[PDB]
RNA sequence: AAAGAGGAGAGGUA
């Protein structure tokens, strides 16, 4: 649920990178943080 | 209210994680909720503004401390 | 069979509804009564065998229609529904009333898109 | 107190 810091992805972000990020978040933090992360990404993309 | 659904989601996730079977913990929560509802219905009035299942989740998560 | 599983129904203003089990039961009863009456008065034994054959065919049609010979046809050229047609196929008892059901406390409506919602939330009219 | 019973055709929407 903690103790892992995200890496700075200095590149272009397509669908594959988003799927990789979602998998990493689920594997490292749990099933409750992933929903909020997906919601934030959806809001940013819509904006 | 000060209690949002996000806290309940985290508490439920914590309850699921710290156990060996999800079906067993679901049955335990259901039993506790039924007992709490029966206790409420026959005595006093209590803080009725919370459903029995949410109450059972709250007490069971607090017992983990 | 009990009479409440084959209802008569009182629509049509002056007439009555059609049920298929009742017709087959009536035919069986009619043939049985005719055969008994013929046997009582010592009829010649070339007419009795005819009645026996028709009784056998009537019972066969009641049990399973069209399995052996010709099929019994109602008013229009449409075969009747026997006892074996109630439990047989996709519209039979097993696959229609036992493995699936209609339920209470249910609704249905069109869906639109709601942004600004949370992933565990929905909007109900 | 009461209130719809089934069946058969034809045409549509995910
Ligand atoms: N015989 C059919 C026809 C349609 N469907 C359902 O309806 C959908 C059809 O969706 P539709 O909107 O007609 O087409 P799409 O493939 O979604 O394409 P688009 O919306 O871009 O036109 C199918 O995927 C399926 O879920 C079905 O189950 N059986």
């Amino acid at each position: 649920e903690a103790k892992s810091a995200p890496i700075f992805r200095n590149r272009v972000i397509d669908k594959k990178q988003l799927k990789k990020l979602i998998g990493w978040t689920f594997a490292h933090y749990g099933t409750a943080k992933t929903a909020v992360v997906a919601d934030d990404l959806k809001a940013l993309g819509f904006r | 209210f000060d209690l949002d659904s996000q806290d309940l989601l985290f508490k439920a996730e914590s309850l699921i994680v710290n156990s060996t079977n999800r079906y067993h913990v679901t049955l335990q929560i259901a039993r506790r909720a039924k007992q709490a509802r029966y206790e409420e219905m026959e005595n006093l009035s209590e803080e009725t503004g919370i459903k029995p299942v949410l109450r059972a989740i709250l007490e069971m998560s607090d017992e983990l401390n | 069979i009990p009479p409440d599983l084959r209802p008569m129904v009182q629509l049509d203003g002056g007439r009555f509804a059609t049920s298929d089990l009742n017709d087959l039961y009536r035919r069986v009863i009619n043939r049985n009564n005719r055969l008994a009456r013929l046997q009582e008065i010592l009829a010649p034994e070339i007419i009795v065998r005819n009645e026996k054959r028709m009784l056998q065919e009537a019972v066969d049609a009641l049990i399973d229609n069209g399995r052996r010979g010709r099929t019994v046809v109602g008013a229009n050229n449409r075969p009747l529904k026997s006892l074996s047609d109630i439990i047989e196929g996709k519209q039979g008892r097993f696959r229609q009333n036992l493995l699936g059901k209609r339920v209470d406390y249910s609704g249905r409506s069109v869906i639109v898109v709601g942004p600004n919602l949370k992933i565990h939330q929905c909007g109900l009219p």
